[PDB]
RNA sequence: GAUGAUG
RNA sequence: UAAUUGCGAUAACGAACGAGACCUUAACCUACUAAAUAGUGGUGCUAGCAUUUGCUGGUUAUCCACUUCUUAGAGGGACUAUCGGUUUCAAGCCGAUGGAAGUUUGAGGCAAUAACAGGUCUGUGAUGCCCUUAGACGUUCUGGGCCGCACGCGCGCUACACUGACGGAGCCAGCGAGUCUAACCUUGGCCGAGAGGUCUUGGUAAUCUUGUGAAACUCCGUCGUGCUGGGGAUAGAGCAUUGUAAUUAUUGCUCUUCAACGAGGAAUUCCUAGUAAGCGCAAGUCAUCAGCUUGCGUUGAUUACGUCCCUGCCCUUUGUACACACC
């Protein structure tokens, strides 16, 4: 139990993967602003990257930040178990990937496009904008737009 | 054989079997010292029988209790009642009457539950509701 | 303003449309031998001491 | 046939619906009430 | 209650229980009102308030005021009740309990 | 007088023993401690990523002491928790079998526990010596 | 505020001792510092003897000025 | 309520006109006589019948009672 | 075979079993006897036997399209 | 010869006549036994709606059937067990005997 | 001793 | 009076059903008859810590004795007994001591006469009549649907956070259920992050699963008034179980996505103590799936002990052009 001073080099915001990340927020939960990084992906990334979780987001040095970005962009390279990733056995390549930043939304628009051209039931349902997962639409989800 | 006595107490489904015998002041609940009873906040309930009479009366006796059933709160009420009853049953058999009467007077004047169990028992649920006397909401339109 | 205290010496039966009031006879602690009839809001027995904000009012009744 | 609603039938009226299977009675609810006295199920509380 | 009492004796150097009894005795509204009417039109009437009810309603105002303060507020529950009790026994208008005692009495006087 | 494990609060004993095992460093750590979460019911991994494992070992060592025999099943029940399930209400969900198994395997190697007939583990002679020595240490530090 | 600089640090050491009652919340509104930092400050000042605890409880900390 | 029914009032009435000498002013004794004097089908009813009889002996002590 | 044996035994007090008399009505009414004659026949036989009360109710299309219930009774019966 | 005599039924009075007959029959022969161990009663239940068609206020009904198992241990020669198994036939009671 | 039509 | 329950009055006298009685269940018994398929103590063997004769434990093939706790069978007990008030002073009402228990001791089951054109011919090999009776409305087989969504409603479950969320420790119930024309409840060891897989084992049951080591709860920490580490709806990606077969995802696991919701308008529902309310477990349904229902326990308040204002019920008196009966 101790308290120490800090020099004014603290930077309040910082751009990772082209998405500003708050500085006044602990690093574990501050990196969640980057789309594709959830609470448990950050919890693992910081520890695989040897970062003092107890320090706030803006208390990380530049060399630390670049470490997090690299580890996070090719997670398997640093022994991040395959099942953590958000995409596995890609339908078009066979490789495992974790999607970050803008690639999240872009890939989603890809999948819906793939189904639509395939003309499979899921694709038709999205085109019409209705619930896809089989939910009853008689009494729910009316004023959605 | 060593002088001894047995008693018990209850509240809801809790039952505490207290075994007493002449000794050197040992007092133990479930094989641990009385001091380690939990939940912490209600510990002075377990102490209550010892204080209301005086720790002197317990110097020549050993009490071992074992409690089962109920929940974390009703048990503490079982324990204190087993200690109160055990002491008065020991004075019933191995000490004069005048002492037994005085000891019962100290407990009764303070909290009747230390000697006599609580009569309250639960009521069955009835169909047409979530509980004993509550009912489902009713609708007309 | 001051306050005055009186003591209930009888209960004269419930009043109010819905039964929420009680009719009582009081007895002033000081200058006793003066008794007024007035109304109460909650449970009340004999020997209860009331704090009347004003003294010279006397209470209506259903009869 | 190895399972499901249709694998079973009331042992009295061959009805598929309402069947009570506890204790292996295999009788429908309407038929249980009529026969309870003879089966040994009495009404106490 | 354990935390709140400890706090009170820190903040005042008076017996914490005494604060509770003083605050209650300063909060029970002496004069109240009831609805009286016939056929549907309704007007209030002035009535007195019994001893038992002054305590019952006193505690209600105290815990209700403390609880509303603790909501969406950094101060923990134990404190808001501690400051509510300190003020009320002080007869201070800052207390939520005393504010409401005066409001009820004022309406009771206008309807005599 | 003497001392038994039952003479010291559970919280005091568990903290003292977890520190001791951490210091001696003769207990095996399964390696994936930094990844897994101790029960499916949880939604985040344990906070004390350094010493949560030595903490679990401290509890289970005592738990055998109090009882006769236990198993992976008893420990899944013991450390189970309430799932959230979002919109739908809660329900008891058992803990993680892998952790509670590899703690039991680890304990025998350091010599605190042995298998027993009837199934399940059992406090060994050595384990009692280990747990009671420390017990007297915790009480002695009441200052 | 989260990161405390000498301006915000010496302020604590000079104003805490006069308080009648100090706790997690009191240090968050008298001088602007988050609740988290309020806790480490409490567990530091105590170590140096500037405040005396009345009772220590996980979700409620109660201290006072030292004597 | 504690209002007895006619099956109790009449049964006690029959006992007094046939067994006044043997009844006493004591419940327990009257409880045992009603077992030797009348055939009753329950412990509950037997208690009630004897209880009223005791009550009637008290009345007759102070003065005769109509009926 | 040979383990289960069936025996017959004439009843005791034929006039005091509800199943027996209920059948007696069914066969009389199938025969063609009027409703009232039959219902009071069972009541009379039950009572003379020694029964302390008998009740018979015959409900249906007794005389016209609309249905109704008839009651016949003798003595006294309890209900609770 | 060691025997266990488990008895069961749905009506106690009969179960008591047969069981009490067992202890008196054995005690006049001055055998050694463990008195009738009365096991807890087990109560069955069937809760069902009263209505046969699904209309009207929601009302439920509960039924019950009870079982009164006992067992008695004896130590007696063979010549006497032969008739012990043949005595005490009473409707509504089921009896089973296990040797050794 | 407010108001209160209709099938 | 809870009561057409009684006191009485009296052109009525004596009777019958209903209520009460009755039965079930819950609370007491150091009193009777027993009980390793329940428990307790003593002694054998025995681990650990101190050591003066101690504290806590293990041992089902080691034995002995016993019945406070546990099961029952048969009984006892409460009747408002006793006492003080109050009424023609009768039925009773108010209070008090004692007692396990003094609102009919609490909770139920049963439950009258007369009706409804209430619900069911989709429970019935219960039926009248009418229809149909072989390119069938019969029986069965494959594939869909009862889930389709511009909207309106009635039962509900998550929440809107510090009386908190999250992570480690603490650690306690009762009601139940479980394998024939057969695979059921499942311990234990091993494998996997999880789900789950695999080899054995106990139980046709006070013996095993099962102390059902359940949840809320407590203790210590991370968070710090910020749509925020509250909330997890809506979507993507993989991994598994049950089933011939899951796509219109049955369900379960894992990472990603992270919307409405800042305490809710007129209106309106339930409740008088172990009750409301909070928290979950067994059963019914079941191959699979609870946000349902029937029960069970665990933690446990505030506010009346009244009234006829609103909504309705019962009895008498009185008016009526109502009888389909104030619609």
């Amino acid at each position: 139990s101790l308290v120490v001073q800090e020099q004014g080099s603290f930077q309040h915001i910082l751009r990772l993967l082209n998405t500003n990340v708050d500085g006044n927020i602990k690093i574990v939960y501050a990196l969640t602003t980057i789309k594709g990084v959830g609470r448990r992906y950050s919890n693992l990334v910081c520890k695989k990257a040897d970062v003092d979780l107890h320090k706030r987001a803006g208390e990380l040095t530049q060399e630390e930040l670049e470490r997090i970005v690299q580890i996070m962009q090719n997670p398997t390279h640093y022994k991040i178990p395959a099942w953590f990733l958000n995409r596995q056995n890609d339908i078009t390549d066979g490789k495992d990937y974790h999607t970050l930043a803008n690639n999240v939304e872009s890939k989603l628009r890809d999948d819906l496009e793939r189904l639509k051209k395939i003309r499979a039931h899921r694709g038709i349902r999205h085109f019409w904008g209705l619930r896809v997962r089989g939910q009853h639409t008689k009494t729910t989800g009316r004023r959605r737009a | 054989a060593v002088p001894s006595v047995q008693t018990f107490g209850k509240k809801k489904s809790a039952t505490a079997v207290a075994h007493v015998k002449a000794g050197k002041g040992l007092i133990k609940v479930n094989g641990s010292p009385i001091t380690l009873v939990e939940p912490e906040i209600l510990r002075f309930k377990v102490y209550e029988p010892l204080l209301l009479v005086g720790l002197d009366k317990f110097s020549n006796i050993d009490i071992r209790v074992r409690v089962t059933g109920g929940g974390h709160v009703s048990q503490v009420y079982a324990i204190r009642q087993a200690i109160a009853k055990g002491l008065v049953a020991y004075h019933q058999k191995y000490v004069d009457e005048q002492s037994k009467n005085e000891l019962k007077k100290a407990f009764t004047s303070y909290d009747r539950t230390l000697l006599i169990a609580d009569s309250r028992r639960p009521e069955p649920k009835k169909f047409g509701g979530k509980g004993a006397r509550s009912r489902f909401q009713k609708s007309y339109r | 303003t001051p306050v005055t205290l009186a003591k209930v010496i009888k209960v004269l039966g419930r009043t109010g449309s819905r039964g929420g009031v009680t009719q009582v006879r009081v007895e002033f602690l000081e200058d006793t031998s003066r008794t007024i009839v007035r109304n109460v809001k909650g449970p009340v027995r004999e020997n209860d001491i009331l704090v009347l904000m004003e003294s010279e009012r006397e209470a209506r009744r259903l009869r | 046939r190895r399972y499901g609603k249709g694998s079973r039938q009331c042992r009295v009226c061959s009805s598929h619906t309402g069947l009570i299977r506890k204790y292996g009675l295999n009788i429908c609810r309407q038929c249980f009430r009529e026969k309870a006295n003879d089966i040994g199920f009495n009404k106490f509380r | 209650i354990k935390h709140t009492l400890d706090i009170i004796n820190v903040l005042t150097d008076q017996n914490p229980i005494q604060v509770v009894v003083d605050a209650i005795t300063n909060t029970g509204p002496r004069e109240d009102t009831t609805r009286v009417g016939g056929g549907g039109a309704a007007r209030r009437q002035a009535v007195d308030v019994s001893p038992l009810r002054r305590v019952n309603q006193a505690i209600a105002l105290l815990t209700i005021g403390a609880r509303e303060a603790a909501f969406r507020n950094i101060k923990t529950i134990a404190e808001t009740l501690a400051e509510e009790l300190i003020n009320a026994a002080k007869g201070s208008s800052t207390s939520y309990a005393i504010k409401k005692k005066d409001e009820l009495e004022r309406v009771a006087k206008s309807n005599r | 007088p003497g001392v038994s494990v039952r003479d010291v609060a559970a919280q005091d004993f568990i903290n003292a023993y977890a520190s001791f095992l951490q210091r001696q460093g003769k207990l095996e750590v399964p390696g994936y401690v930094d990844i897994v979460k101790t029960s499916s019911g949880n939604e985040m991994p344990p906070q004390d990523a350094e010493g949560w494992f030595y903490k679990r070992a401290a509890s289970v060592a005592r738990h055998i002491y109090m009882r006769k025999q236990v198993g992976v099943g008893k420990l899944n029940k013991l450390y189970g928790g309430a799932k959230s399930r979002g919109v739908r209400p809660y329900k008891h969900i058992d803990a993680s079998g892998s952790i509670n198994r590899k703690v039991l395997q680890a304990l025998e190697k350091i010599g605190i526990v042995e298998i027993s007939p009837k199934g399940g583990r059992r406090i060994s002679e050595n384990g009692q010596r280990d747990l009671d020595r420390i017990a007297a240490q915790t009480l002695e530090e009441d200052e | 505020a989260v990161i405390l600089d000498q301006e915000k640090y010496d302020r604590i050491l000079k104003e805490v001792p006069t308080y009648r009652y100090v706790s997690v919340s009191v240090l968050v509104d008298r001088l602007k510092i988050g609740g988290s930092l309020a806790r480490i400050a409490l567990r530091h000042l105590e170590k140096e003897g500037i405040i005396k605890p009345i009772s220590k409880h996980s979700k409620q900390a109660i201290y006072t000025r030292a004597t | 309520g504690r209002v007895r029914t006619k099956t109790v009032k009449r049964a006690s009435k029959a006992l007094i006109e046939r067994y006044y000498p043997k009844l006493t002013l004591d419940f327990q004794t009257n409880k045992r006589l009603c077992d030797e004097i009348a055939t009753i089908q329950s412990k509950r009813l037997r208690n009630k019948i004897a209880g009223y009889t005791t009550h009637l002996m008290k009345r007759i002590q102070k003065g005769p009672v109509r009926g | 075979p040979g383990t289960i044996v069936l025996y017959a035994e004439r009843v005791q007090d034929r006039g005091l079993s509800a199943v027996a008399q209920a059948e007696s009505m069914k066969f009389k009414l199938l025969n063609g006897l009027a409703i009232r004659r039959a219902a009071y026949g069972v009541v009379r036989y039950v009572m003379e036997s020694g029964a302390k009360g008998c009740e018979v109710v015959v409900s249906g299309k007794l005389r016209a399209a609309r249905a109704k219930a008839m009651k016949f009774a003798d003595g006294f019966l309890i209900h609770s | 010869i060691k025997i266990r005599i488990t008895l069961t039924s749905t009506k106690v009075k009969q179960l008591e006549n047969v069981s009490s007959n067992i202890v008196k029959n054995a005690e006049q022969h001055n055998l050694v036994k463990k008195g009738p161990v009365r096991l807890p009663t087990k109560v069955l239940k069937i809760s069902t709606r009263k209505t046969p068609n699904g209309e009207g206020s929601k009302t439920w009904e509960t039924y019950e059937m009870r079982i009164h198992k006992r067992y008695i241990d004896l130590e007696a020669p063979v010549q006497i067990v032969k008739r012990i198994t043949q005595i005490t036939i009473e409707p509504g009671v089921d009896v089973e005997v296990v040797v050794a």
